[PDB]
C-alpha cells in the first residue's frame, strides 16, 4: 500500500464464505520473519500436529 | 459487552453471543441488584 508505505495482507482468497463459528483465538506469531533479501547459514522449521 | 451493551436488539432479530475458552463467573450476575427477573431452569445460580 502505497499511500501507508508499507505491506498490506487483506484478501483471504483462501475461504469465501465462513458459518458457525465454534473457536476463536488470536496471539503472537512464532518464528517468522519478513525480508525478501537473500541470506546464508539459515534455521529450519519444524513442527508436529 | 452483553449485559452493560451500548446498543439494543430487536427480538425478531435476537442477538446470540457465543461464549467459550473463558473464565466464567456467574455471581457477577446475582450479586448486581439490577435484575428485577431471576429464573433458572435445570439448574441454580448458587451453584453456577
Amino acid at each position: 500500500h502505497k499511500n501507508n508505505k508499507s505491506w498490506m495482507e487483506s484478501e483471504f482468497r483462501v475461504y469465501s464464505s465462513a458459518n458457525n463459528c465454534t473457536f476463536e483465538y488470536v496471539s503472537q506469531p512464532f518464528l517468522m520473519d519478513l525480508e525478501g533479501k537473500q541470506g546464508n547459514f539459515k534455521n529450519l522449521r519444524e513442527f508436529v500436529f | 459487552e452483553v449485559f452493560n451493551a451500548t446498543r439494543f436488539a430487536s427480538v425478531y432479530a435476537w442477538n446470540r453471543k457465543r461464549i467459550s475458552n473463558c473464565v466464567a463467573d456467574y455471581s457477577v450476575l446475582y450479586n448486581s441488584a439490577s435484575f428485577s427477573t431471576f429464573k433458572c431452569y435445570g439448574v441454580s445460580p448458587t451453584k453456577l
